[PDB]
């Protein structure tokens, strides 16, 4: 968790972060991308 | 990143504290001024010339830098002589004026006022009344330094110091004054920045901020107004550059306004460069800042571009290119040039007129006031840290290439290269060959087999041709310079045909010598008369001839000669257009074999030993001489061979033997190899194109911004280039032009890269970090086809397999191949047809991004093959364990035989038809190389470079049967670096020098580590003798179903036995081949006369020749027994006793002593190997020196003599000298002195000839001394004691 600084807009050990799931936003990316012949074209 | 033409290194670094402004006390100011030497204390010559007290420019400090000269001082400037004098005077005389108004003793503890003190001193020099300034020459630190100037008095009249209520308008100082003899012309003079002028600026000092608005507002018409936001010097000033522009820094006159920016920006950069945490600087930055009449939007004017770069230079950014401590015009201009170069005006920090936005996350800590806003860009790429300066590389530094992830597409990664590559690149050749000769003796009178002189290998067609000759010539010059070698080479051999005895002398001491051909006199002549060449006695007189002798008459060996005979008639004339050329040679030899004394030694030199001349020679002079040997000393690629005739006796019988056929055949077999090799090289003086195979292709970039994760051209060209020259070198340089900084990146593009690059499907990127790190100037590029030194004997061998594996893998049916232990970076990818599917493997990770290669064609497996696990799921029809198999046995700390005992069976299971393993077994001899490989016998192991690496080995026989027991049906065969040096297009082909003398070493290093080539796909051979002895008929049987095949066994890269059963031409000995129907195998009744490794080839009428195994006739039992004569019947008289030496006729023995690291042939009169057809004998003459210095019978080969058998005669070494007989006291050697002492009394001295010899002592009839160039006194009878 050693401080980084700019590589990415957020530090992990950064000030006031917060793990907190909300039944509202089910985390996630994009797995079901459609590529099948007819559907991709 | 990069701002315009300037490149900025990632790390940000600035001083972290500011020293509180300290005002000079009145006393210190008094001492500074009244010091012995003002130079350094007050002013300082920027570039003071040692020779003469002369200084072009002088940068000045405080109480002086303020001063601005009046016109009379500018016009007619003074020399550094009267300048030191002028100041050393005025500085003192000024202290007077000022001190008499303020007696130091009472008021020294009062701080002088920086400002007034300046104007008060500058005005004193210009000789202006200084009354007014004194009134307030001091001020209490509490009241501002610039305020006391106002509070004390608002005097708006004194020119150069107008004090108003809020501002003090004074003419800027002159941080640089130029003494007569200064010119901005020279690039060397220190960058003055126009300050050598009097009025280039106008420093406006202000009291308060509102006082400043009123100022800017009022001087808003002026070109521009620079102002120091970071802790101004004496209080906030407001520099206003005059309108004029300086000449020198840019072709385009740079405005004085913009120049001041560069000069400062070039500080904040150079200062950031070395500012450290521990140090406290005055200002956290030295960069100026435009406050008026400045265009904020565009980026044209040098000023705008500079300004734009200073808003960045306040963050701690440092220039990759080291900015000199004392900027010089050449340098300033090279920066003002880099600034002008089209680029992208940094955009992270927008510009303001009253505020410098500084990154919060940056080293720079804002002063105080309202000038620094902590603005934070959305994404600044720089992080902090510094860089320790590294000195300029004395030579172009090579850069190993390590790859990145992203890869460019061949199409794009091509033009990228072709948009910045140095195409028609001029390149030097240097010298590809620097070594000695690769001599090769051949006994024609030796071989007992008759060989029809009509059917020899006649001169190959191509030989005489525009293309071939062009190369034969090119190669010639590519050899760093030749007779000194050749001539000496022939004599190294001629020294072996010397018979000292009376029975039949040959080159007997003081023999006369004829010599034809000289340029002054041949350099070898000096040596023959010196007896320098060991083994050969000093000839009585040498008679020169030829076309340019310069010391003898000029003869034309074609026709008749009017001179007498000579023991040795060394002929070296040239023949050069082929038939009359043959006549020329046949004629020359005819008269040279005429000038020789009856029983002499003629040494002609044929240029084209055609089977057209070989009939005429063996016909005309079929009698003339007794022996005959071809001595081809290959210095360069030519076919001129030397022939020596034995005893010039009328009734000889020099019949053409099979030896000749072999000798002659080996010669040509090599010119095809040496020619084919040289084809890869460009013709001298031709601009480098893409055509030349060995062409050196580079890529010169200008201030290239090699960036990671971006396909920007500079970093895109880097790809191609390295891809176009992988196995090579890749040397990168950085020369600093007074403009930008070019960085060529050449490399020797060979055919070994074309093979590799072809297999590449994409051109991978290179971690540009190493390149981005450099930041130091190296020497300019060179572009030279060859490096300067001859490659290590080890490489001559390695590049001997890269040609072998290349030719093996080139085979179609091979299909899928794997490499057990390829290098960390697959070095085998170059030696394989771009179509074959190979899978290199190694414990370490692969160096090349395996992704760029098509997966189907190239596979890579990690982990060792020594471990059973690795072999799960790896099936290849052919494996190659070259360069690894030896290290695995050592790594796994196991026995060599036992190791391959588990590997071979794995390759069988892996589904392998073929195998090639660079095993290290002494198949030729258990003899080792002194510096290359030591063969520890207590434990089967090697020592490549004795220690550097130790790897166990096996024996030819045990390992042979162990592998035959593993794969019973598989046919084995040993391929080894063949003397034809056909592998050459891998040493001369990649651009590496070598020694024609080392080829011998490597062909001996290759023998220590052969490449056991197995082939499960065919039946193995059957040799009836097994450890086959030389000169014994052996039974070999190739089991081929079809009788209609052609047997062609070839040894050394030259075929020796070829022909269907009926007729078989054999140059290796009597070979009777006959296909037996019953077994269906051609039973070859063969008896060899030459030991070696014969690769049997059975080729069918249709289709390529197919190898069917390889048997090896081993050299005869090397040993030496001597019929040493009894004490009595053996004398110390002149007639030397001779003990018949028992040794295989195969080895030629020669007496010598072991001096230093090599063996030096003893003189023939002292000892020698007189040989009668019935037996070879050791003739020797006893000398008192024999007890101290011992002799050795040594194996005489083209190589350094005495390596195979160097046994020391310890008998002739102990023969005790009696009291009743004369004894010969000689000298030990060419560099040793001695003295005799009979009965413990200094009897005489050999080293120094006694002015008068002792009773009964005289010089001997002969010169038995081992050195041959020393007398050999014979003493009476006594108890002499030789003491060397
Ligand atoms: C420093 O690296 C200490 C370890 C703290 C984080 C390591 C990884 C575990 C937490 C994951 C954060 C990112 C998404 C899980």
């Amino acid at each position: 968790g050693n401080v980084q600084t700019s590589v990415n807009t957020y530090n992990i050990t950064g000030d006031g972060n917060s793990f907190t799931p909300t039944s509202d936003m089910t985390s996630t990316a994009a797995p079901a991308i459609d590529l099948k012949p007819g559907v991709l074209n | 990143a990069a701002v315009f033409g300037i490149q900025l290194v990632p790390k940000l670094n600035t001083s972290t504290t500011r020293r509180t402004f300290l005002p000079l006390r009145f006393d210190l100011l008094l001492d500074r001024l009244q010091s012995t030497n003002l130079h350094g204390v007050l002013y300082r010559a920027l570039d003071f010339n040692p020779v003469d007290r002369s200084a072009t420019v002088i940068q000045t400090y405080p109480p002086l830098n303020a001063w601005s000269p009046h016109h009379a001082f500018i016009e007619n400037p003074l020399d550094y002589r009267d300048w030191t004098e002028f100041i050393h005077d005025r500085a003192l005389a000024f202290v007077g004026v000022l001190t008499q108004r303020y007696p130091l003793t009472q008021n020294a503890q009062r701080y002088t006022n920086p400002l007034v003190l300046g104007a008060a001193f500058g005005d004193f020099l210009n000789a202006r009344s200084i009354d007014i300034f004194l009134d307030r020459l001091f001020y209490d630190p509490t009241q501002d330094s610039p305020i006391t100037a106002i509070t004390k008095f608002p005097y708006q009249w004194t020119i150069d110091s107008n004090v108003t209520t809020d501002s003090v308008r004074t003419s800027a100082g002159c941080k640089y004054i130029t003494l007569y003899g200064y010119d901005p012309s020279r690039p060397s003079t220190p960058a003055t920045y126009g300050k050598h002028r009097p009025t280039y600026a106008t420093v406006f000092y202000y009291s308060t901020l509102p006082a400043r608005s009123r100022l800017l507002a009022n001087l808003a018409a002026g070109p521009t107004v620079l102002e120091h936001f970071d802790s101004p010097t004496y209080g906030p000033h407001l520099l206003l550059p005059q309108t004029g522009d300086v000449l020198g820094y840019s072709s385009s006159l740079i405005s004085q306004a913009a120049l001041l920016m560069v000069e400062s920006v070039m500080d904040a950069l150079r200062d950031n460069a070395n500012a450290s945490a521990s140090t406290a600087v005055t200002r956290l930055d030295q960069s100026y800042h435009p406050v008026t009449s400045f265009d904020p939007s565009t980026f044209n004017t040098l000023l705008q571009r500079a300004t734009n770069l200073a808003l960045l230079a306040v963050q701690g950014v440092q220039s990759e290119s080291a900015i000199p401590a004392i900027p010089t015009m050449s340098d300033v201009r090279s920066f003002v040039a880099r600034l002008m170069a089209e680029g992208d005006p940094q955009q992270w920090f927008p510009y303001r007129v009253d505020q410098i936005l500084y990154w919060p996350e940056s080293p720079f800590v804002p002063p105080i006031g309202p000038f620094y806003a902590p603005f934070r860009p959305v994404n600044f790429p720089f992080t902090t840290g510094s860089y320790t300066v590294v000195p300029d590389a004395s030579r172009p530094l090579r850069l190993l290439p390590q790859y990145r992830n992203a890869t460019i597409t061949v199409q794009q990664a091509d033009d990228a290269y072709e948009d910045t590559a140095l195409s028609p690149l001029i390149t030097t050749h240097g010298f590809c060959v620097t070594g000695g000769v690769f001599t090769s003796i051949y006994d024609i009178s030796g071989d007992p087999t008759a060989y029809p002189p009509a059917q020899l290998v006649d001169a190959p067609n191509d030989y005489f041709d525009r293309e071939r000759m062009a190369r034969r010539d090119l190669f010639r010059r590519l050899r760093a310079p030749r007779s000194a070698i050749k001539d000496r080479a022939v004599f190294d051999f001629l020294a072996s045909l010397v018979n000292p005895t009376t029975a039949n002398p040959v080159l007997d001491t003081s023999f006369s010598m004829a010599y034809l051909g000289a340029s002054d006199e041949p350099v070898i002549l000096a040596d023959i008369r010196s007896g320098s060449i060991p083994g050969l006695p000093i000839p009585r007189r040498i008679v020169q001839f030829g076309y340019d002798v310069v010391h003898g008459s000029l003869l034309d060996l074609s026709r008749a000669v009017p001179t007498g005979t000579f023991g040795l008639v060394y002929a070296d004339l040239d023949q050069v257009d082929m038939p009359a050329a043959n006549r020329a040679a046949i004629a020359m030899l005819g008269t040279a074999l005429q000038m020789t004394t009856a029983g002499g030694v003629s040494v002609l030199k044929v240029n084209f030993p055609t089977r057209a001349f070989w009939t005429q020679v063996f016909n005309l002079y079929a009698t003339h001489a007794t022996t005959l040997h071809l001595v081809k000393p290959t210095i360069v690629n030519s076919s001129e061979v030397f022939l020596v005739f034995g005893g010039r006796q009328s009734n000889g019988a020099l019949r053409s033997t099979t030896a000749l056929q072999r000798a002659l055949l080996s010669l040509y077999a090599r010119n095809a190899a040496i020619d084919r090799a040289v084809t890869h090289i460009p013709f001298f003086g031709v601009p480098d194109d893409g055509t030349s195979d060995l062409g050196i292709d580079a890529v010169r970039l200008f201030d290239p911004m090699f960036s990671d994760a971006v396909a920007n051209l500079p970093s895109n060209a880097l790809a191609s280039l390295v891809s176009r020259v992988v196995p090579s070198s890749i040397m990168f340089t950085r020369v600093p032009s007074n403009g930008p900084v070019s960085t060529t990146i050449y490399g020797k593009r060979t055919f070994l890269s074309n093979r590799r690059r072809a297999r590449l499907r994409d051109v991978p990127m290179l971690i540009t970090t190493t390149l981005v790190h450099q930041r130091r100037f190296t020497t300019p590029p060179t572009f030279t086809l060859f490096s300067s030194e001859a490659v290590p004997v080890t490489t001559l061998v390695a590049a001997g397999y890269n040609s072998f594996i290349s030719e093996q893998t080139r085979n179609p049916n091979l299909a899928h191949l794997l490499d057990l232990g390829t290098g960390p970076e697959c070095r085998i990818l170059s030696l394989i047809p771009p179509t074959l599917q190979v899978t290199m493997s190694d414990s370490r990770p692969c160096a090349e991004l395996m992704a760029s290669f098509d997966p189907a064609l190239t596979a890579y497996v990690q982990g060792d093959y020594s471990t059973a696990a690795f072999w799960n799921g790896i099936r290849c029809d052919s494996a190659t364990a070259i360069f690894t198999i030896g290290a695995a046995a050592a790594a796994a700390g196991t026995d060599l035989i036992a190791f391959v005992q588990q590997l071979i069976p794995r390759i069988v299971a892996a589904g392998g038809t073929r195998m090639w393993l660079q095993l290290n077994t002494p198949l030729y001899e258990v003899s080792s190389l002194p510096d290359l490989i030591e063969i520890d016998l207590r434990d089967h192991v090697y020592r490549f470079n004795g220690g550097e690496r130790v790897e166990p080995y096996a024996d030819p026989v045990p390992l042979q049967q162990a592998i035959a027991a593993l794969l019973p049906a598989a046919a084995l065969s040993w391929h080894t670096l063949s003397p034809t040096c056909d592998w050459l297009p891998y040493i001369i082909g990649v651009g590496s020098p070598l020694n024609l003398s080392d080829i011998n070493t490597a062909i001996s290093y290759s023998r220590l580590t052969p490449i056991l080539h197995i082939d499960t796909t065919t039946p193995p051979l059957r040799v009836n003798p097994v450890p086959t002895p030389l000169n014994q008929q052996c039974a070999i049987r190739i089991t081929s179903l079809d009788p209609a095949a052609v047997l062609s066994v070839q040894h050394n890269g030259v075929e020796v036995i070829g022909g269907t059963p009926g007729n078989v031409i054999s140059v290796a000995g009597a070979a009777a081949l006959q296909y037996i129907l019953a077994n269906q195998e051609f039973l070859l009744q063969f008896t060899p006369t030459l030991p070696g490794i014969f690769d049997v080839f059975l080729t069918t009428l249709g289709q390529p020749p197919v190898p069917r195994g390889s048997f090896t006739i081993t050299p005869p039992p090397t040993t030496v027994a001597l019929n040493m004569p009894p004490p009595r019947q053996l004398d110390f008289t002149d007639v030397g006793n001779d003990a018949r030496i028992t040794c295989d006729p195969y080895y030629q023995l020669a007496v010598c002593i072991f001096k230093d690291g090599q063996y030096v042939r003893v003189n023939p009169e002292k000892a020698s190997v007189v040989t009668n057809a019935p037996n070879r004998d050791l003739h020797f003459v006893l000398d008192l020196a024999d007890n101290h210095v011992l002799l050795y019978l040594c194996d005489v080969t083209p190589s350094g003599l005495g390596d195979r058998i160097a046994f020391p005669i310890v008998d002739i070494y102990r023969i005790a000298f009696p009291r009743n007989t004369p004894v010969r006291a000689s000298l030990p050697y060419t560099g040793g002195g001695a003295h005799l002492t009979s009965g413990g009394n200094p009897f005489m001295s050999l080293t120094t000839p006694p002015a008068v010899l002792p009773a009964g002592v005289a010089l001997a009839a002969l010169s038995t001394s081992v050195a041959t160039q020393y007398p050999t006194y014979t003493l009476p009878a006594g108890v002499y004691e030789y003491v060397i």
